[PDB]
């Protein structure tokens, strides 16, 4: 009857570009209990305020959590122009988001730490004469496209990884490259909310 | 680190038919799952990246599903070719995991075992051994027991077995037995039998020689 | 055409050293990750390292730590795996595999065997049958060979057919093959069929014609 986040706590965290999803419904949930576990380093929101999140009845609430560094902060912003936003993650406009940097404490010994933190610089379909090439965006709370070529993790920085397309798909090919960021002592996240709507259940509601 | 577990170690089908291997893991993967085909001669190919992505030159009737640790390969219109064994393999976390395979079989109409018995030859003989082969060949389904008798009396010590994959021509399997003795040990005894015991017959099949 | 073809592979003692190779072509191998991959004779799989396709980063299972050296020639197309201390569960086919996100291509791999165990030649033995029916079977007994492996073949490869050539078996020391072939009654023995084995550990080629006894 409680939300249970603890996939969030054991085990190593992804990265911003294959993050891991949690959808939760049906259930209670305490924000604080969750947030007091971390060091929260940056907390906003958009179309609804950090007090109202945490205090509020839903259809569902959807916790995205990766790592995240936080040198990197101004690229998850809706306005940069940077790789983060076009290639790897973005939050809906449409709905209320919350977005939530974090430091994992030396106390949280349950999450391991990845080796590195690793991006998708770009991701774009060339045509089947292998010369034109078609970006390939993110979509609101969508994957990219090129999660299915790319690794669970960046080997190395500047990487390309490429993939034939079948004369199904039309030809030609899925081409990505990927960055790397050095790992910081402790290690940083990042955590996306968002919350939908429905006429039935409002069944996720904070607990009291 | 990650374990994959392949439930089932054996699969026999026919020609045509729909075949699912299913694939487990320890741990929620995210996708990360990948099928290997190693056919009989040991040569590997990649099937399928990513649960469901087909490689290049792999035929569309090979396909991928799952998801967290619950993932699946397809093979549709089952061929002659497909008989292999399939790898899955989580690319997740290092280190990278392969489940211990699935052997598929083809299924045809049952055969009798061809029993060939062989005496030493006479160069091996000559140099102090004297082995005792029989070959059982081309027998369906692979369930077979081989019964060595010299003189009437059973002999299990000294016998090597060794058992063929499935012929890829005829779906047959075929088995070697040989008894090993030395040239001293042989010489004592006159008569040498190899039994096979098989489906396709209530008595053994039996092939036997004399010294002489 | 991608092409991974693997050597190094051999007998080598417990404890002891051993450098595998593999020669890349048909692709850019500076811009892969590339791995080796084994296989025991129990046909269960294992990775054994990968290297990041500038060389920078490598990663081991803890069954290969440090004894274990996966390197790469980015200029000579070439990967290497350098492996000491060598135990005889370390006794498997080494494959050459191109990285990524998945194992792309893999060579046809290259044999090792860890074992105190000397080099043996084989002794090869014609079967010819028992002194009639449609067919005749004859056989091919590859006896006290190490280590692995043979190669066996019928009149130099023609005689494919009808051919059931078994697996090794391996007892104590020495490994014992044997292999059959079926002919129609009318083809043995007026026409010559000759069994052709090679021991190339051993330097080892002979050829044994089928005689009626
Ligand atoms: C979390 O919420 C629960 C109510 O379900 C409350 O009892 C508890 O005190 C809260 N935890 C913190 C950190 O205050």
């Amino acid at each position: 009857v409680e939300c249970d986040f603890s996939p969030l706590l054991s085990g190593t965290p992804p990265q911003v570009y294959n993050f891991k999803r949690l959808v939760f419904t049906n259930c209670n949930y305490n924000l604080t209990k969750l947030l007091s576990l971390f060091s929260v380093n940056d907390f906003t929101c958009s179309q609804i305020s950090p007090a109202a999140i945490a205090s509020n009845c839903y259809s569902s609430l959807i916790l995205d959590y990766f790592s995240y560094p936080l040198s990197m902060k101004s690229d998850l912003s809706v306005s940069s122009a940077g790789p983060i936003s076009q290639f790897n993650y973005k939050q809906s406009f449409s709905n209320p988001t919350c977005l939530i940097l974090a430091t994992v404490p030396h106390n949280l010994t349950t999450i391991t730490k990845p080796l590195k933190y690793s991006y998708i610089n770009k991701c774009s379909r060339f045509l089947s004469d292998d010369r034109t090439e078609v970006p390939q965006l993110v979509n609101a709370n969508q994957y990219s496209p090129c999660v299915s070529i790319v690794p669970s993790t960046v080997w190395e920085d500047g990487d390309y990884y490429r993939k034939q397309l079948s004369p199904l798909e039309g030809g030609g090919w899925l081409v990505a490259s990927g960055s790397t960021v050095a790992m910081t002592e402790q290690l940083q996240m990042g955590f996306g909310i968002t919350v939908q709507y429905g006429t039935d259940t409002n069944s996720v509601c904070p607990k009291l | 680190d990650i374990q994959m577990t392949q439930t089932t170690s054996s699969l026999s089908a026919s020609l045509g038919d729909r075949v699912t291997i299913i694939c487990r893991a320890s741990q929620d993967i995210n996708n990360y799952l990948n099928w290997y085909q190693q056919k009989p001669d040991g040569t590997v190919k990649l099937l399928i990246y990513y649960t469901s992505r087909l490689h290049s030159g792999v035929p569309s009737r090979f396909s991928g599903s799952g998801s967290g640790s619950d993932y699946s390969l397809t093979i549709s219109n089952l061929e002659q070719e497909d008989i292999a064994t399939y790898f899955c393999q989580q690319a997740n976390t290092l280190p990278p995991t392969f489940g211990a395979g699935t052997k598929l079989e083809l299924r045809r109409a049952d055969a009798a075992p061809t029993v060939s018995i062989f005496p030493p030859s006479s160069e091996q003989l000559t140099s102090g051994g004297a082995s005792v082969v029989c070959f059982l060949n081309n027998f369906y389904p692979k369930d077979i027991n081989v019964k060595w008798k010299i003189d009437g009396s059973e002999r299990q010590n000294g016998v090597l077995n060794s058992w063929t994959d499935q012929d890829s021509k005829d779906s047959t399997y075929s088995m070697s037995s040989t008894l090993t003795l030395t040239k001293d040990e042989y010489e004592r005894h006159n008569s040498y039998t190899c039994e096979a015991t098989h489906k396709t017959s209530t008595s053994p099949i039996v092939k036997s020689f004399n010294r002489n | 055409e991608v092409k991974l073809v693997e050597s190094g592979g051999g007998l080598v003692k417990p404890g002891g050293s051993l450098k595998l190779s593999c020669a890349a072509s048909g692709f850019t191998f500076s811009s892969y990750a590339m791995s080796w991959v084994r296989q025991t004779p129990e046909k269960r799989l294992e990775w054994v390292a990968t290297i990041s396709s500038g060389g920078t980063y490598t990663y081991y299972p803890d069954s290969v730590k440090g004894r274990f050296t996966i390197s790469r020639d980015n200029a000579e197309n070439t990967l290497y795996l350098q492996m000491s201390s060598l135990r005889s569960e370390d006794t498997a086919m080494y494959y050459c595999v191109r990285d990524g996100n998945s194992m792309d291509y893999w060579g046809q791999g290259t044999s090792v065997t860890v074992s105190s165990a000397k080099t043996t030649a084989p002794s090869v033995y014609p079967l010819a049958p028992v002194c009639t029916g449609s067919s005749v079977t004859l056989g091919c007994l590859v006896k006290g060979y190490f280590p692995e492996p043979v190669t066996l073949t019928w009149n130099s490869g023609s005689l494919s057919s009808g051919v059931h050539t078994f697996p090794a078996v391996l007892q104590s020391d020495l490994y014992t093959l044997s292999s059959s072939v079926t002919v129609t009654s009318s083809t043995w023995p007026s026409q010559s069929i000759t069994c052709n084995v090679a021991h190339p550990a051993s330097s080892t080629k002979v050829d044994k014609k089928i005689e009626p006894r």
